[PDB]
DNA sequence: TTTTTTTTTTTTTTTTTT
């Protein structure tokens, strides 16, 4: 009776002809949510059946197809009716807390193979609504802390994020999680040490205090010493630490030195601090082999990225003493020697053909990805240093030429066999903030003090197509997962502001400079920059309709209701399609036409 | 005027007289490498260490001076570690400060929370956690074994749980053996030792032996520690051993030895069993098999019916099955009205 | 030579009959 109602409602909402005839009927959804309101008084007889309907709707209609309209939209709408039944029933009925809350948790903890995002959404809602009403039904939480070791890692990250508003207000629940995380820090399974690392990074990220406030500082220092020990484990726990240390700084500034030395000593295992020694990172120590099983430990690319981000935040925020200049000149020596290194210092392309048969080709492939990541980090660094110096842009070009040489190496080796590996399309190490700033500086910027220095970058067309490729990759990551890979890529407001800025830049490059300026070559007619800007526009508009649905007004204001703004944008795009059509081109790029009608189909859903 | 305080002043730490924290002029690594090269390039090399640590122990005879030496320093340039941890960061100083840290720990057995409510021997063992380098690992192990023997009960409960922080990743075998040999004698310390034994790196056939050892003496445990031990036993089941341990637990648990003194502990224990079978389904089927297969023994306890009602009231696929089993206990006379 | 689309197959879910 609930699924039928949602099918009926979808059928009427999709068609005006049925809206004219049928007068607006109350649906079973609105009736059920009226029952839950009505039951406040004395109807306790009803409410134990409300709870069972809630969990039957969620259990029966939750996702599985990601681990279409008819299998999706009247099942998405029933499963979100379930959570609405249980969340409204939880709020007013003060006795079926611990019957929802120990059954939500019992489905989150124990299932962990079937998708359980809906229960983590519901548990986030339940907690966030009132941890003041959950400190009377709290022990149902701290009995699922004891099961935290055996869960997969994403469930542990998601469950800790969800239950975080309970950890803000309650000190007993925080000191009950600390005993579990400290106990599982040493446990013999692999995932238990990852879950301990995740939980300690989140307790350092979101909290200052963990009684005199000298011991809180030494507790932070002891946690940070345990995480410094975890820095000598396997590759993924190291990688989790490298993403986390930036946000540890950016909240608790006081741990500055205790993070930065922790990276700098870790940098000095893989750095050679003498000039005129041409492979300026020891790439051998990053790969361990034990009887033909061959694997990575200490990714240099993410280490350098974390160092450079923390160093930029150290310059811009902390200073407005004689430590950061050491790491500056270390990074500058890495740039200066990575410019005049070439490819036999890491024995690439000549001695090993990166074969996925032998261990040596594995080693050289890992080496190649490491050098690519290092060059991307140093591109971002050299941009970040100065106010548009020519010399640093020459170094940016030289580093990008090294990266592009390694990419053209790796692309030909995916030319004998297939491109079945998704490891060259693996993430860039440029933040979305940097790609936004780089494209604003490349296209729009016409300040005469920066023109002579940007003109060496504009003259490199392959650099500009790499830049828009990276921007398209960040929008694709925002669509596919919830959020993007870099720093500040888990805060929705920061991805929103960077989405607005990319939209503005790609619109200015699309509308102002036409398509018919193609003076490169006939291989670049499906790969032109004015095509890629329209493609990134399409991805941005789709992603902003999906994720940032409540903000579309303040999405369009950055480019009066949503109708006039959307109408002006449609006027731009449909003028573009009109001049594309009435030009009467015999070659006729139909790709640009398909993208224009796709972006118009995206836009016309707002009117 | 002592060699210790002069070397610490020229190294760059202001020694406070014993109220507030010690100040720092330079960074931590700067001070450590500075005192390292100071003791290196100084003449009379194999005696300045002994002169230094004799000056150190003569300085930490005082309560306030030693209490501030344990506590963490102050940054002038915004808060860092302690002088003892920084001083133990240097490998050539390490074993002397280890020895003169453990020799004065029996001084603080009966001393407990006088003025600032800072308990001293937990602060003494706090400085050994997460050492970057350990020289004397076997000697440190034997020193904490002598300490873990001679200690008060609260203090040995306290130091026993900070064991995996203190030790590295080598010496866990003899520690496991000595802890199990302490476990077979002392039953007051059952609760932390098992806590630590999974948290070290032992071989699994040691853990199954210790699990059998603690299930054997399950009747001789005080009331406050019983839900914690049963929590460990239920948390430490696999898929393969589960019915044997569950049957042992069914045969050993009575509630005619523990009956606001016992009713609260029984409440907590049934919370532990309820929550264990809730978040893990095979313990319910294991426990029904452990009751149903008890056919010959007409010594059925209270625990059999309370567990049949609890597996009924929780996970609700079992209902018909516990409806069936309970019918076959009543016709057969095995469960009766008394 | 690679990427996309189309067609076929398999698996899962729901309904209807014994």
């Amino acid at each position: 009776s609930v699924v039928k109602s949602f099918k009926d409602l979808q059928l009427l909402q999709g068609s005006k002809f049925l809206q004219n005839l049928v007068p607006h009927r109350s649906y079973v959804s609105t009736m059920i949510l009226e029952v839950v309101k009505n039951s406040v008084h004395s109807w306790d007889h009803v409410t134990q059946g409300l709870v069972e309907l809630g969990f039957i709707l969620m259990d029966s209609y939750g996702p599985k197809k990601v681990l279409p309209s008819l299998s999706r939209m009247p099942n998405q709408h029933a499963c979100k009716l379930g959570a609405n039944i249980l969340l409204e029933t939880f709020k007013i009925h003060e006795m079926i807390r611990q019957e929802i809350l120990e059954q939500v948790l019992n489905r989150v903890v124990t299932r962990a193979s079937s998708p359980i995002s809906h229960f983590l959404d519901l548990l986030s809602n339940i907690v966030m609504y009132a941890p003041l009403v959950l400190q009377n039904c709290s022990s149902k939480v701290t009995e699922a802390f004891d099961y935290l070791s055996f869960l997969p890692l994403q469930t542990v990250q998601r469950l800790l994020k969800a239950v975080q508003p309970l950890l803000k207000v309650s000190m007993s629940m925080r000191d009950c999680l600390i005993l579990v995380l400290r106990k599982a820090m040493f446990a013999n399974q692999l995932d238990a040490r990852k879950s301990a690392v995740a939980g300690f990074l989140l307790l350092l990220k979101n909290f200052k205090v963990l009684y005199n406030s000298v011991a809180n500082e030494t507790f932070c220092l002891e946690i940070m010493d345990s995480l410094r020990r975890c820095l000598s484990q396997q590759a993924d726990v190291r990688l989790m630490l490298y993403e986390g240390f930036y946000d540890v700084l950016r909240r608790n500034s006081q741990l500055a030195n205790s993070v930065m030395q922790t990276l700098l000593s870790q940098l000095k295992q893989f750095y050679e601090p003498e000039p005129d020694l041409l492979p300026p990172l020891k790439l051998e120590a990053c790969i361990l082999t034990q009887g033909d099983q061959i694997s990575l430990q200490e990714p240099l690319d993410y280490l350098l990225c974390c160092i450079q981000h923390c160093l930029a935040w150290y310059k811009n925020t902390v200073i407005p003493e004689a430590f950061y200049e050491d790491l500056d000149d270390i990074l500058e020596s890495i740039t200066n020697r990575m410019i005049k290194s070439e490819l036999e210092d890491f024995e690439l392309d000549k001695s090993a053909d990166f074969s996925q048969s032998t261990s040596i080709g594995i080693k050289n492939n890992i080496s190649a990805f490491l050098v690519m990541g290092v060059c991307e980090v140093l591109i971002e660094y050299n941009f970040s240093i100065s106010s548009f110096s020519k010399n640093r842009f020459e170094d940016i070009l030289s580093l990008f030429m090294c990266y592009k040489k390694l990419s053209d190496i790796l692309n030909e080796k995916a030319g004998k066999a297939k491109t079945k590996m998704a490891n060259k399309t693996s993430d860039s190490l440029l933040s979305m903030k940097f790609v936004s700033s780089l494209l604003t500086a490349l296209f729009r910027d016409s300040i005469q003090s920066h023109q002579e220095s940007l003109s060496v970058l504009r003259s490199s067309n392959e650099f500009m197509r790499y830049a828009v490729n990276v921007a398209l990759q960040k929008v694709q990551q925002l669509k596919e997962t919830g959020h993007v890979s870099g720093p500040d890529g888990q805060n929705p407001e920061k991805i929103f502001q960077n989405l607005c800025d990319l939209t503005r830049v790609l619109l200015w490059r699309y509308t102002s400079i036409p398509t018919s300026v193609e003076e490169s070559g006939k291989k670049e007619k499906g790969k032109s920059i004015s095509l890629l800007c329209l493609e990134g526009l399409q991805k941005i508009f789709s992603a902003v309709q999906q994720f940032y649905q409540p903000k579309i007004q303040q999405f369009l204001r950055a480019l009066v209701s949503v109708t006039q703004r959307t109408a002006f944008q449609i006027r731009q795009f449909q003028r573009s399609l009109l001049n594309l059509l009435s030009s009467q081109e015999e070659d006729f790029n139909s790709k640009e036409a398909l993208l224009l009608v796709t972006v118009l189909t995206s836009l016309s859903k707002l009117l | 005027d002592s060699i210790f305080v002069k070397l610490l002043k020229i190294s760059g730490i202001i020694l406070k007289t014993g109220e507030s924290q010690n100040q720092l002029a330079v960074d931590q690594i700067a001070f450590q490498k500075k005192l390292f090269q100071t003791l290196r390039r100084h003449p009379s090399y194999p005696k300045i260490i002994e002169e230094f640590v004799s000056g150190l122990e003569s300085y930490i005879e005082d309560e306030d001076s030693f209490r501030n030496c344990l506590l963490s320093c102050e940054r002038l340039q915004s808060y860092s570690k302690s002088l003892i941890k920084l001083l133990l960061g240097i490998d050539i100083l390490q074993p002397a400060i280890i020895k003169t840290l453990f020799e004065k720990l029996p001084e603080y057995f009966f001393e407990n929370k006088n003025s600032d409510e800072i308990n001293i021997p937990r602060l003494i063992v706090s400085q050994l956690k997460w050492l970057d380098r350990v020289v004397d690992g076997k000697d440190l192990t034997t020193k904490i074994m002598q300490l873990i023997s001679i200690a008060p009960e609260n203090l040995q409960h306290d130091i026993i749980t900070s064991l995996p922080e203190i030790l590295g990743d080598s010496q866990h075998a003899d520690v496991g053996k000595e802890l199990s040999d302490l476990l077979i004698e002392n039953t007051s310390l059952t609760v932390p030792i098992l806590d630590v034994l999974s948290s070290l790196r032992l071989d699994p056939n040691f853990l199954l032996k210790v699990r059998q050892l603690v299930m054997d003496k399950l009747s001789s445990i005080r009331l406050e520690d019983l839900p914690v031990i049963i929590k460990f036993i239920l948390h430490s089941v696999t898929a393969m051993d589960t019915l044997e341990v569950i049957s042992e637990l069914r045969e050993k648990l009575d509630l005619q030895h523990c009956v606001s003194s016992g009713q609260s502990c029984i409440i907590l224990l049934f919370d532990v069993i309820k929550s264990a079978i809730r978040y893990e389904k095979t313990i319910s089927e294991a426990w029904i098999k452990a009751i149903e297969n008890t056919a010959s023994v007409s010594e059925h306890k209270v625990f059999d019916l309370v567990m049949l009602f609890i597996i009924y009231s929780t996970n609700t696929q079992t209902k018909k099955y516990i409806d069936r089993v309970l019918r076959n206990k009543i016709r057969s006379g095995c469960i009766q009205e008394q």
